[PDB]
């Protein structure tokens, strides 16, 4: 980036030196090299819009003071400029709430955003009455149900109207002397406005990546780290997204140990596996315990540039870096426990520092036990996604070469990533298999604009438990143990007998 | 007693892909497919017979023709460049069909030739200012692999596993 | 779909620049025009398969023919001599036309063989005295490159990034 | 387990020399091959009959550079000839690999550097025939003293000795 | 980059005798290659332990000329054969390269001269087979001691050594 316009503010023709400051690397387009982090700062410049951050200076400078700074230190620490990470600033949402001080019999009109409803009071009404009148007309009106939300405050003559849509400008007034006008607005978001946040903030057109709520899994509590656990998951399991997501455990005062942890895991839901637990808060250089999501994903992302995008987060060969020590030192025998239930342990090893031993998922799914192969999955589906979104809207004309042509991609686009070594198999053909040509399509969907598409692909796997036997023999007959063992053992398993037998603890 | 009549030599659509870029372009001619093995001469010692032992697996040159139209010019500025780029490589679809008309009957996947490079262009088969015939691109590409799996016949499946 | 027909075999022009000198004369037949890539053979260790790998590109020999007509003994004598001067080219230049009779509909540029060194000229195919062919002038060109720059189709371009 | 990039050919490489002080920028199409030779010496532990080999005095073989004579070669042929005349001068061979496909070199890492070498031998013209239709070789052949590799993304030539 | 001039072909050249006081004006078809061959020998630095090499004791080898054995060569045979007889006698090889179409040659530069060179063989006759149809070859071996250009305006053999 810089290092080469040190020489344009200079008329004179000659040779000058500029002792070669930092250069920045290009993050290229791989559709899961990037991290969302869904966060609050008061300073609400990009309310709910993903926007780039450089680095973590740049994150200070637009965002100021925010909970997420030793999450996005530890992030880029960790990424070391790979990847990128996007900021989504949660927006709160304007908030009116209306005490109804008596029932004064006469006629009234509440208005919100412009749209008045006319209520009349009568005798024999009472505060609660009224309130519940208005709630209903709010919420019943066809205009108004769709623009904010009414419900009850924390008394029956109170009336809490809330922006559903937090950017848009919501006003409120009201013509009446029995209604009391007060403006409010949380200064600190909420669960629900992080599931706003969640649901309705990401483009498909937005790159894959993981999902991260540090902040919000920090701080709130049982009930909203379950609520935003299940906006992740509807995020990340959605048809149109595809992506995964990082769950952490809530405060560690909470979370004191594993089993808890682990209550807290089995309490979360990922029928698919686009969800990943960790639990051991990364205290930082500066001593904070940072939930580990942020770490995790800048190695991650690290590791999918150099080891391989088939890679899954973990390993003591990719560890972690910005960090010193753990929250809480995991046993041997609690990891045996947690692991098979979907919690990744973060451990420090001696000799190798801090690393994540832990690759599985959240499902129950033998097939997507490992979060390897939840990644590989959504690479291929977000891969062919991209590629399709510039063969949407072209026209079908009478050679229907349209749906040929989208073969064509699909078999392009699976031979990179067969090349990238996403696959099990020497072979394309051992590897994966399409079909979308015009046999499979309908000119009842046609009509409509359905084009359908069958993939069949066979993820990689990775090695989680090695297993050594070794015999002990006595000195001479070394080669005749060899021989008669390893006869025995290739006889079995090209015969498929090996398995046959009870596994043993 | 025939059931089902055999495929007849224009019975295959044919369609390549070169680098990233799909072409919508028809052949209308191809040569022989075929997976060779190169051969040696081995004895048991037994006797004197010749015994042939197979090896070296080889996928020969495929030639492709078409008539050369307008819209020629992206299809040989590409073919020209595809060597040009290590990680391109040319992909041959064959699609064999029952035609009559333009009414193809497509049934099975489709061969595919993966991995070919470009050894020879021929944008003109030749120049006759009193000739008649149509004049003919050509392309020869040298498959490293061949497939099917676009369909529910899969007739070039490998040993594999 | 039958629209834009196809080029014919007859379907161009061909002319010549030799030397400094520009000859009005033109040529009623060429023989093909490729890029011919000369193949090296390897394996990747991984499988027994044979594979391609490209390089030494080389352009093959050109030969023209035209009717040996008076007016041709300048193109003659000018043909013999390219060769002395080492910094006299001939240059090729065919032009695709849709022709019927003297009416011509050119599109694209002109296809460009440059840097192309005379390696046989024939003024004469052969002499019968009961014959009754028409005397051949034959001339073949060995070219160094093939780029197109007339026109609005650019039939030929080099990957030059 | 994946085929991703084609092997480097042997027209897939560029050559330059940098003769004295003097950056000469004429192309040489041939050269000859590139190795790093161990001399070996035999011995035994005297546990066994086998014999082993002892690696030593390491050699970088003659390299043979040859191109077309042209015009524009007399620089070339006088500063070859030169060069060994000056004890301070040496000759150092840039070769770049690439994928080039006619004139689109797409250079990839940096150059192998043959640095020290000392011409062994000119040869201006390798043959005269007036019959002959070849073209005109010029040779020249090169001790080189190290190899090393410069520029670019990757590394191809690296030496342990100091670390 | 850009072929501007067509390289010099093997036909390119053409070769002049001058054998002691006698300026011979026949034409020879053929010529070996001319060479400034180093003769090397190998040394370390101490402080390593890599071969290098010593360039020392310059040669130019033998060049052997050919022609086809034509009547009006017994002059020449006899001067070849009698010029080493004279201890002040030499043998001067004129080579001068040209773009010869067919009697078209165009010169460029001056000619490569071999001064001072000694018969080392005389072969008039390469051999004999009465159903042979080769053109019987005259072969002439010469030991050059030096090489100069002095006859043209390019001087493409300037050594920086003689007087």
């Amino acid at each position: 980036m810089t290092n080469f316009l040190n020489g344009v503010n200079i008329g004179t023709p000659g040779a000058y030196a500029f002792y070669q400051t930092t250069q920045s690397r290009p993050i290229n387009v791989e559709p899961f090299r990037t991290c969302y982090m869904v966060g609050f700062a008061s300073n609400g410049v990009n309310k709910n819009v993903p926007t780039r951050i450089s680095n973590l200076t740049d994150f200070t400078n637009v965002y100021g003071t925010s909970a997420s700074t030793n999450s996005v230190d530890l992030f880029f620490k960790n990424s070391q400029g790979f990847g990128n990470l996007y900021f989504v600033n949660v927006a709160i949402p304007t908030r009116y709430q209306i005490v109804v001080t008596a029932a004064t019999a006469g006629s009234y009109s509440v208005t919100v955003n412009g749209v008045t409803k006319a209520i009349t009071v009568v005798g024999g009404a009472t505060t609660t009455t009224i309130a519940a009148d208005v709630i209903s007309a709010i919420n019943n009106d066809t205009v108004l149900n769709k623009e904010v939300l009414a419900t009850v405050g924390g008394t029956s003559s109170t009336v809490v109207i809330t922006s559903k849509k937090p950017t848009n400008t919501t006003t409120a007034a009201v013509t009446g002397v029995i209604f009391t006008l007060t403006t409010t607005t949380g200064t600190s978001p909420s669960v629900a406005d992080y599931v706003y946040t969640i649901n309705n903030t990401f483009d498909p057109a937005l790159e894959a990546g993981f999902v991260i709520a540090p902040e919000a899994f920090s701080t709130f509590t049982k009930s909203d780290r379950l609520s935003i656990q299940v906006a992740l998951e509807n995020l990340c399991s959605a048809y149109r997204y595809q992506w995964a997501a990082l769950i952490d455990s809530g405060a560690m005062s909470e979370i004191s140990n594993t089993d808890r942890a682990i209550a807290e895991a089995a309490t979360y839901n990922s029928v698919q596996g686009h969800c990943s637990y960790y639990y051991p808060y990364l205290i930082n250089l500066d001593d904070q315990q940072v939930p580990p999501s942020a770490a995790v994903a800048g190695m991650a992302l690290y590791r999918f540039v150099i080891d391989g995008f088939a890679e899954p987060p973990a390993g003591v060969n990719f560890p972690l870096k910005g960090v010193k020590n753990v929250a809480y030192k995991v046993t041997w025998e609690e990891q045996n426990v947690a692991n098979p239930e979907g919690v990744n342990c973060i451990l420090n090893k001696e000799n190798y520092g801090i690393v994540v031993w832990g690759a599985r998922t959240l499902s129950a799914d033998p097939n997507i036990v490992f979060i390897s192969t939840r990644i590989i999955l959504n690479i291929v589906i977000n891969t062919l996604n991209r590629g399709y979104d510039f063969d949407i809207f072209n026209s079908v004309g009478g050679t229907a070469t349209v749906l040929d042509n989208i073969q064509r991609k699909t078999n392009t686009l699976l031979t990179t990533l067969y090349q990238a070594g996403l696959f099990y198999g020497q072979t394309t053909s051992e590897a994966f298999s399409v079909l979308g040509d015009a046999s499979v399509q309908v000119p009842s969907l046609l009509q409509q604009g359905l084009v359908n598409m069958f993939i069949w692909v066979v993820p990689s796997t990775i090695i989680e438990r090695l297993i050594i036997n070794i015999k002990q023999t006595a000195i001479g007959d070394l080669e005749a143990t060899v021989a008669l063992d390893t006869a025995a053992l290739q006889s079995s398993v090209e015969e498929g007998t090996a398995t046959e037998g009870t596994a043993p603890v | 007693a025939v059931s089902k009549r055999p495929f007849s030599i224009n019975s295959f659509a044919v369609n390549l892909n070169i680098g990233n870029f799909v072409d919508a372009r028809y052949w209308s001619k191809c040569s022989k497919i075929e997976k060779t093995y190169n051969t040696g001469e081995y004895s048991d010692g037994q006797s004197n017979i010749i015994y042939t032992l197979p090896g070296a697996i080889k996928y020969p040159e495929v030639v492709l023709s078409k008539a050369f139209s307008p819209g020629d010019e992206e299809l040989i500025n590409r073919l020209i460049a595809v060597n040009s780029d290590p990680i391109a490589w040319v992909t041959v679809f064959i699609q064999p069909m029952y035609r009559d008309g333009y009414y193809n009957v497509p049934q099975g996947g489709k061969i595919i030739l993966e991995f070919c490079t470009v050894a020879r262009a021929t944008p003109i088969n030749e120049i006759d200012t009193i000739g008649s015939n149509a004049a003919m691109f050509e392309c020869a590409l040298n498959p490293s692999r061949i497939r099917s799996d676009g369909g529910n016949i899969n007739w070039w499946s490998e040993p594999a596993a």
